[PDB]
């Protein structure tokens, strides 16, 4: 195009992995999925400060490593709920109709509630409606209404017809460059059903619970933290005050997110912005332990997560590992038969043509892990094997006929080690004297 | 080679994998470069060149050949 | 000093004039005023 | 921090700001100040400013002439580093077309936030001085005291009874 | 492009001789001749300190390879004060 | 690119038939006692050195013009044209005359450098060619002019200045004759309120 | 010369001031962040020293990696005082140690092997495109900012770790024997040795001063005019400063 | 045309930014020059602190430098292959179409034309990393067993081809940058 | 500037002043305390020098092999008056200290 300049400077401001996906209640858009790169944005689609969105949003663009941009699901709501089952001022945003900010007022649970309501009802009202029961409903007419907290001790509770169970299959038609899953509904059968769905579609599933069964007596089994280590799903539950009204998984996934899985960087002692502190006791903390529900926990002179284990067991870091190992390997070994049926020279099982994956496997995976830390290498002085990678193939002579007919190969094995990190450490000493 | 050579020069990128998988002996999977060109040589008969590849690791691995995990325990030594 | 004296007419030169007023500027608006090169103030001032 | 006059990022006159607001404002947060402390460095060609030889960019040495890209980058992304106050670049896409000759890169600075040492030539004081007292109050008390006690009182009478 | 480099030049002239008005240097610099002997490219050392006391300011000088001519004007004037 | 800015007459360039080897090197020297403590004043830096090795040789492969070298170097017979003759012609009156030479090297460019030492000799090996080495070292340099950019300056106790019509009576040179253009209007106020010499 | 000459030397006098204020002010840059530390990786990192790469943020604490380090040696010294006696024999006195000295050989190549982002030099090191990237130029402006501006580097040794250490020279040799490469050498020396809680500052000294040179009285020394006011708050300050003050004449 | 001709067409030089002695600034507005700019019409322009030529696009489109550069290679390409055979039909030993003295003419046009564009700068020289090809130049030439007879009869060599990659300036540039803070 | 990177600044002074206080204190009580005796093995050893390499406990007598040694060299220098004496006055001389190097690995 013509260019009336030499030079044209624009200043301006804003622009297993990183993005991650929070499922939340809304009506700010048709579309299943939008990505964000920062809270401004969300803003001018209508999401009023304090609302569930907003909070995940702004937990996780504020960590140390923070996703560069994170997506927002949108799964269809009926009505939304204030409760008001604790009181001292209790502001509250509303925006209706995409501009109308109204930020109600009240001061001082019933008088409370229903002077909220009557406050609603005031205004415009002739798009919105209020109505107490402690809690007060609120409810839309064709326009956008978003609620959220602004002060207080109420909590907000949105409500939908529609189930978390269906609409995932729906986002992920839209897009899937997304790894972490969160959802807003927090009911056992939801965070039930998002587990299962995260395991076939290869995701890493978050939630923080607010249960108080979570440090009960390890004989007692009845939060979900129990239902999942039963049926051994690997999502990273925890245990937080705020896991409600603040939403805290932004800050757990903005820990992760910028730090490629190859490194084998683990989650025991990272700092949370946001999260506040575990104020069980020893005994509380030592059941909640048992469950696999890991706590945020005020250290000596400072505050710290504890453990990045898993409903299953394992600890966090080798899942991402896992995952990541998939993936590339995945990706390369496509990518090289491409070229090569791309020349007209497509791969045969002939066993002289085999063998080259041995350089293709080994080149792009595997020593792209060595290098980084990732993998061990070397020998055991005490069990006598060597930690190096191997890599086996089967001949022509052992692929039955079926498969050639079927044009598959099979049984190919690889072996890897992993680097495991340190957690704790016991010192024992003793002081003798000579004599 | 001669195209890659040049390409390597022009650009910079050297490394490739290079592996060679030996029959009832020793074999060697490492990243290998050219180290030095050959010397043409026309005469009577059809002439023979000689490439050097340097490789990053030369050490020889027994890979097929089995038994090796349970003779190396085998060995005494102090 | 450079204007009428007791002893004639004398002629400033542009630099004392130029710290004298951007001295002026600093004190309008704190210590932290820049004036120097970049500001859009500096090539309001010094023009 | 440094402070000067504000530069409309989208149109480069002065931020007289909005019809509503209008009037003269200050660059105040060390983004703003450090946008266009870049955007005039890299805006006046070198040697063209009187009373500033040595300030600007010189443009005049790659327009014009066949040039490496290799060799622009690095001034361009030198003469960033020149503020003080910048902590690192994050990317850098630089791409030349050949067919219109025209070359156009994309990065992008991060720069921290300072506090503001002191508000005195800014506006506001941040202090409470008391407010002296009215009427005969100071010599012969306060009728609040009375009210205060009347509501605790009355405010217990109804905790007890339940509710 | 040049650098920056240093220059000097030394002149001598008639002896001084004192009157009854106040004595100015600047007047004795011209010899018999005419023009003084005045030394530009040769390599000099000297030091010249300066106070405010009753001693005068002393200076100290030194000349590498003068030509015949010009010491032999020196040999000469050994009983006078050149200025 | 930046090859092609030198003209002819203003920025000439000097290109050399080969160059063997070129080092740069800097120094730094600290206090050799325990300091009082942070004291890290302790420190100071040295000027920076640079030396090469190259060659002139009679059978040159490249003679691009640009080169001040190959100012009138004839095209088909170079060995004529005594090339090695004319770069020392070149390179003593760069050196003499203390220019601020500029290097353009493979990796940064060096400005304000001049030349202490350079050496030439012609072996019994490589005959028709000459070895050129060079070393040069930093310059931390420090009318008509607009009066905007005037500073306040000083010029010490200053004496008659020049050969005038009262310095040519200090030196007993007789004063020069006034050419009469115009003798009836100065000549009646020219000795009445300047006077004469004497 | 001529008018058109005049042009030609002024371009002399800009270009080459221009290019002292660009190395003039970025050394000046140095010196006033206090918050960035360098630390150079001579040997160990696939041993152990691991550990202490990972700890590097690119920001404020920077790593200096080197395709190859040839040679490292580690001196130490110490001096002998000795004193004659009647016995045609010399005894001996109190000894000193003399700080102690640390030098090393490495070369940095335009065709990379191992492109590690976290390393400082490979900040903007295209990935695919090595040698169009100008490594060997890249490092002598960030290895030359480092040691005119005397920071205290920290070298990570195999054997052990050294801390402040200044550096004292080096070279860089683009000899024809290799090629496509640059062979540095450095020495380095150990150099032995307001805001913050008044609880833990203790008396200090400035010594005489004079006049504060950014307010009046020195105008009228220097001979200047002294600033009018801004006006705010007029005929309460008037009547006070110019009565408890007065006015310097 | 005084900036342009004492200057050898191998240098590749643009004429984008020259200043032209004479002219006068161009006054239109803005949107009158991109307008003009449409029609390949080039104007001479009173830019920042000076004024200076715009752009060397003939009525065509192609840009000017390319088209004295193509040119210039016509006229050495064909003097050169002439001037050597006059010298082998002068000694009495005139080329031959025998397949044995056709392949000569490789060093004949490497070394006039082609290598004194490279050491000036006019001809690019070197590999492509995302399209993957070279620039090095490149001659073929056809063999005695694929001359059709009637071209033998008439004594004529024809279908002989040369590739060659041009050097471009640079015009325009055009920053891009964004001041993110840190959180 | 920020406050964060004063949270920086004192980090890097902090953590480089802790090296001192480490060197620095162990040489202090080296010092302080007088009764160990160190001792270096070079070669020696097999040729019934370990009559005394026995002798050697682990807290007060400290033994020191390396795992190999190259040479070793000893030397004494003297010095006499270059000027003829006055004449018998042998005591025109004086005795330097032995100097001893050696190389391991």
């Amino acid at each position: 195009e013509y260019q009336d300049k030499v030079v044209d400077v624009e200043v301006s401001l804003g622009t297993g992995f990183e993005t991650p996906m929070f499922l939340a209640m809304h009506g700010n858009f048709p579309e299943r999925i939008r990505f964000y790169v920062s809270t401004a944005g969300m803003v001018a689609d209508g999401f009023a400060v304090g609302s569930p969105a907003y909070q995940f949003a702004t937990n996780a663009f504020a960590g140390n490593f923070a996703p560069q941009r994170v997506a927002i699901g949108r799964m269809s709501i009926d009505s939304s709920k204030v409760d008001f089952t604790g009181t001292t001022e209790q502001v509250v945003v509303n925006i209706t109709l995409n501009k109308v900010v109204k930020a109600v007022k009240i001061n001082v649970p019933a008088q409370i509630a229903t002077a909220l309501a009557d406050a609603v009802t005031a205004d415009l009202t002739g798009k919105a409606t209020a109505v107490a029961t402690t809690y007060v409903t609120v409810t839309a007419s064709p326009n956008v209404v978003s609620v959220g907290k602004g002060a207080g001790v109420y909590k907000i509770v949105n409500e939908s017809s529609e189930t978390v169970a269906t609409v995932l299959p729906s986002v992920i038609a839209e897009n899937h460059n997304w790894y972490f899953l969160a959802t807003e509904a927090r009911s056992d059968a939801d965070i039930v059903a998002a587990a299962e769905f995260a395991k076939a579609n290869y995701k890493l599933h978050i939630y923080n619970s607010t249960d108080v069964d979570a440090y009960a007596p390890e004989n007692s089994a009845a939060s979900v933290f129990d239902t999942l280590k039963s049926l051994s799903y690997d999502s990273l539950g925890t245990s937080d005050a705020g896991a409600d009204v603040d939403f805290t998984e932004g800050s757990v996934i903005g820990a992760m997110a910028a730090n490629d899985p190859s490194y084998g960087d683990s989650l025991h002692l990272k700092t949370m912005p946001g999260m506040v502190p575990f104020a069980g006791s020893d005994t509380q903390r030592s059941n909640a332990w048992s469950r696999n529900a890991n706590i945020y926990r005020g250290l000596y002179g400072g505050g710290s997560y504890i453990e990045g284990k898993t409903s299953s067991g394992q600890y966090v870091d080798v899942i991402r590992f896992s995952h990541w190992v998939k993936f590339r390997m995945e990706e390369s070994v496509f990518a090289y038969m491409k070229r090569r049926s791309d020349m007209g020279l497509s791969m045969k099982m002939s066993d002289e043509d085999l063998p080259v994956l041995k350089s293709v496997l080994m080149n792009n995976p595997i020593n792209i892990g060595i290098r980084n830390g990732g993998i061990l290498t070397g020998y055991d002085t005490e069990n006598k094997v060597s930690y190096d990678p191997t890599i086996i193939i089967p001949k022509r002579a052992n692929i039955p006929t079926n498969d050639l007919a079927a044009r598959i190969l099979r049984d190919v094995k690889v072996e890897l080690v992993y680097n495991n990190s340190l957690h704790y450490v016991k010192i024992r000493a003793s002081v003798v004297l000579d004599r | 080679l001669a195209q890659w050579q040049r390409q390597a020069n022009v650009t910079g990128l050297i490394y490739l994998p290079v592996q060679v998988e030996g029959s009832q002996g020793l074999s060697l999977n490492t990243i290998g470069w050219i180290q030095k060109q050959p010397d043409l040589s026309y005469g009577t008969e059809v002439g023979q060149m000689d490439w050097e590849i340097g490789v990053l690791d030369a050490w020889l691995s027994p890979d097929q050949i089995q038994g090796i995990a349970a003779g190396i325990t085998g060995l005494l030594g102090l | 000093n450079y204007g009428l004296t007791g002893s004639g007419f004398n002629l400033p030169p542009m630099d004392d004039l130029v710290q004298e007023t951007k001295k002026t500027f600093k004190s309008a608006f704190g210590e932290d005023f820049n004036t120097e090169s970049n500001s859009v103030a500096d090539k309001l001032i010094q023009i | 921090q440094f402070k000067d006059l504000l530069l409309d990022p989208l149109t480069g006159d002065l931020d007289f700001g909005t019809p509503g607001d209008r009037g003269m404002r200050l660059a105040l947060t060390n983004q703003l100040s450090l946008r266009q402390r870049l955007y005039l460095r890299f805006a006046i060609w070198a040697g063209d400013w009187y009373f500033d030889e040595t300030f600007g960019f010189p443009y005049r040495t790659f327009v014009g002439k066949k040039t490496v890209k290799a060799v622009l980058d690095g001034r361009i992304k030198s003469e960033v580093r020149q503020e003080p106050d910048v902590l690192q670049i994050t990317d850098f896409q630089s791409t030349m077309d050949v067919v219109s000759r025209s070359y156009k890169c994309f990065f992008t600075v991060v720069t921290a936030e300072g506090e503001e040492i002191s508000l005195a030539f800014v506006g506001e004081d941040e202090y409470q001085y008391p407010t002296p007292p009215e009427s005969n109050v100071q010599l012969c008390g306060d009728e609040g005291v009375i009210i205060n006690f009347k509501n605790k009182l009355y405010y217990l009478i109804n905790f007890r009874l339940p509710k | 492009m040049r650098a920056m480099e240093r220059t000097y030049t030394l002149v001598i002239g008639r002896p001084v001789v004192i009157g009854e008005k106040p004595v100015n240097i600047e007047k004795f610099a011209n010899t018999s001749k005419g023009d003084a002997y005045e030394i530009k490219d040769l390599h000099i050392e000297f030091n010249v300190k300066k106070d405010n006391s009753k001693e005068p300011n002393k200076g100290y000088v030194t000349v590498y390879n003068l030509s015949d001519e010009v010491v032999n004007y020196l040999s000469v004037n050994q009983r006078e004060s050149l200025a | 690119n930046e090859f092609e800015r030198k003209n002819r007459t203003d920025d000439l360039a000097i290109l050399f038939d080969s160059v063997t080897t070129h080092t740069y090197t800097k120094d730094y020297n600290k206090s050799s006692y325990a300091v009082e403590s942070k004291a890290s004043d302790h420190v100071t830096t040295q000027d920076g050195k640079f030396t090469f090795s190259g060659t002139v040789t009679d059978s040159p492969y490249l003679i691009d013009p640009r080169n001040m070298i190959d100012r009138d170097t004839d095209k088909e017979n170079p060995m004529l044209a005594r090339r090695p003759a004319k770069a020392i012609e070149i390179l003593e009156l760069i050196a003499d005359s203390h220019q601020l030479v500029t290097l353009v090297t493979e990796d940064n460019i060096l400005s304000n450098y001049v030349i202490t030492s350079f050496q030439v000799d012609r072996s019994s090996e490589a005959g028709s060619s000459i070895n050129v080495q060079v070393t040069l070292e930093e310059f931390r340099f420090k009318r008509t002019s607009d009066p905007k950019k005037a500073k306040n300056a000083n010029t010490g106790t200053k004496q008659t200045a020049e050969d005038g019509a009262v310095d040519d009576s200090a030196k007993q040179k007789r004063q020069t004759p006034y050419i009469g253009k115009n003798a009836e209007t100065k000549e009646r106020w020219e000795n009445a309120a300047i006077g004469t010499t004497d | 010369i001529s008018p058109a000459q005049q042009a030609q030397a002024d371009k002399r006098a800009r270009d080459a001031a221009a290019a002292k204020r660009k190395q003039d002010t970025e050394v000046s840059n140095a010196k006033s962040r206090e918050d960035i530390q360098y630390t150079m990786f001579v040997s160990g990192l696939r041993r152990g020293r691991l550990n202490e790469f990972e700890r590097k943020n690119r920001t404020d604490d920077l790593a200096i990696l080197f395709d190859s380090v040839t040679t490292h040696t580690y001196t130490k010294d110490y001096n002998k005082s000795s004193y004659a006696v009647e016995s045609k024999a010399k005894a001996s006195d109190h000894v000193t140690t003399q700080d102690g000295k640390f030098t090393f050989s490495g070369t940095v190549t335009d065709s990379p092997y191992l492109i590690d982002p976290r390393n400082m030099i490979d900040r903007d090191t295209d990935k695919e495109n090595p040698m169009l990237a100008r490594r060997p130029a890249k490092a002598i402006e960030i290895l030359e900012l480092i040691a005119d501006s005397h920071q205290l580097v920290t070298l990570v040794t195999e054997d052990n770790i050294l801390s402040n250490y200044v550096i004292t020279s080096f070279q860089v040799d683009r000899s024809s024997e290799a090629g496509s490469s640059i062979n540095v050498q450095v020495t380095l020396e150990e150099f032995r040795f307001r805001t913050s809680d008044p609880k833990k500052a203790k008396n200090a000294n400035t010594g005489t001063k004079q006049t504060a040179e950014d307010g009046a009285v020195d105008d009228s020394a220097k001979q200047k005019r002294q600033t009018p006011y801004i006006g705010k708050n007029a005929e309460t300050k008037e009547r006070w400063e110019n009565a408890a003050i007065g006015t310097t004449d």
